């Protein structure tokens, strides 16, 4: 997923106010790669 | 009768004598029964 | 749980309780279950003197099944979980090779069954 | 997991197995083996995290357990595995030959007896040499303990976002809030 | 793990390392534990009929 095209979109106003609001992004994108990484690591790891 | 704070003791202390031509054998035995607990399920709402 | 240690027997240490594994019994608790466990304890050991082989007429013979024990004067051949003395026979042991190799090997004699009563 | 504690002899033969990488050390205050001391060694004016974190309203609590319970522990199962084979995982520990042990776990994994007993002191050589080479192994390799470090990057990284969280304006005038 | 590839002797496969399993040995780490494991494997094969 995206944070802006979910959140605001395409609207500058609306992502330049949100820029200031808090960091949640980070944390949202670094959960879904370390569920993306975990289904590699058990398909390798029950098949290999 | 008052509090008294300590350090704990691991447990006994035991030695073992070890001999590169001795064993031991045991020669009596006992029957014994034990109890464990596990829980199941747990209650619906809504 | 259930599966392994109630409709069979199981050889996993401590995994049915503590000791040797004999049976199981269930019983129905609220929202749980309750097991009893039977296991089997040894007591009461003692102190005795071994070998690891035994060189007689220059050949090496092996406990079969059991381990070689001596009461100080005699020798003989014992499970490893209960005490029961039987005399060193050719029933319960096999030869292999000659005694100049295995180290600690002692000199007795091996009684064998055939003999006395071909003899007789 | 044990209940009583036992102790190795003081003479440290057992038939050509020299064992010396693993008993503990009574040289060192630690008294840890080799391994033990390469592993803590490996493995990692101005105020610490400690207080820096503390002076926000977080704290950090002690364990209950210590390191020198902890080897004591393990010291005494060595010993004891070491000593009396399997006996004493289920009633009092009998003493036993180790290499009598070894012909009866040999018995057990289906091989006869006589095998192992003309083949000792290869068997022995063998042994040795495995214990050097896995010593200078993890000696060498810098990248096997990945997963306590991560464990503890994870950690630290959300205690970090979360004390930095505390600067946003959350869309007020400002941040600090007796201005 | 430390229950059944230490007191005893196991019979499951790859469950005490790889190969046949006939020891093992504890070790400390800072909030870890490491195992030692000893095994046994063939080698030097032959035909025959």
């Amino acid at each position: 997923v995206d944070c802006t095209m979910y959140i605001c979109g395409d609207s500058t106003e609306c992502s330049n106010l949100l820029l200031q609001y808090g960091s949640f992004c980070t944390q949202l994108n670094r959960a879904l790669t370390g569920i993306a990484v975990e289904q590699d690591k058990n398909t390798q790891e029950v098949f290999a | 009768q008052s509090i008294i704070a300590y350090t704990m003791s691991l447990g006994a202390e035991n030695s073992v004598a070890y001999s590169n031509n001795s064993i031991a054998i045991p020669t009596n035995f006992t029957i014994s029964v034990t109890t464990e607990i596990l829980p199941v399920s747990m209650t619906k709402t809504s | 749980k259930m599966s392994e240690c109630v409709l069979g027997q199981s050889k996993r240490v401590d995994f049915c309780g503590k000791g040797y594994h004999l049976m199981s019994f269930p019983q129905s608790a609220p929202h749980g279950v309750v097991f009893l466990h039977v296991t089997y304890v040894p007591a009461q050991e003692k102190n005795f003197t071994t070998a690891p082989a035994i060189c007689h007429d220059g050949k090496a013979h092996f406990p079969r099944e059991g381990v070689f024990v001596s009461n100080g004067t005699h020798w003989f051949v014992t499970q490893r979980n209960f005490y029961e003395p039987q005399i060193i026979t050719t029933d319960n042991t096999f030869v292999s090779g000659n005694c100049d190799v295995v180290i600690g090997i002692v000199n007795n004699t091996v009684y064998d069954p055939l003999q006395p009563e071909l003899d007789s | 997991q044990v209940k009583q504690i036992y102790k190795t002899p003081p003479i440290k033969d057992f038939g050509g197995f020299n064992f010396s990488q693993i008993l503990p050390d009574p040289s060192k205050p630690s008294k840890r083996s080799p391994i033990e001391d390469l592993l803590f060694n490996k493995v990692t004016a101005a105020r610490d995290l400690i207080c820096a974190q503390k002076f926000n309203g977080l704290t950090v609590l002690p364990p209950l357990l210590t390191d020198e319970m902890i080897a004591q522990y393990t010291s005494a199962l060595l010993a004891g595995t070491i000593t009396s084979g399997w006996t004493f995982g289920a009633g009092p520990a009998l003493q036993i030959p180790f290499p009598m042990q070894m012909a009866y776990r040999f018995n057990g994994i289906g091989v006869t007896q006589n095998v192992l007993y003309e083949n000792q002191k290869l068997i022995a050589n063998q042994f040795n040499s495995a214990i050097g080479k896995i010593q200078d192994s993890l000696s060498s390799t810098p990248s096997a303990l990945g997963k306590l470090q991560d464990v503890v990057n994870q950690n630290a990284q959300a205690l970090n976002t979360l004390v930095k969280q505390l600067s946003s304006n959350f869309g007020a005038i400002s941040s600090v809030l007796n201005d």
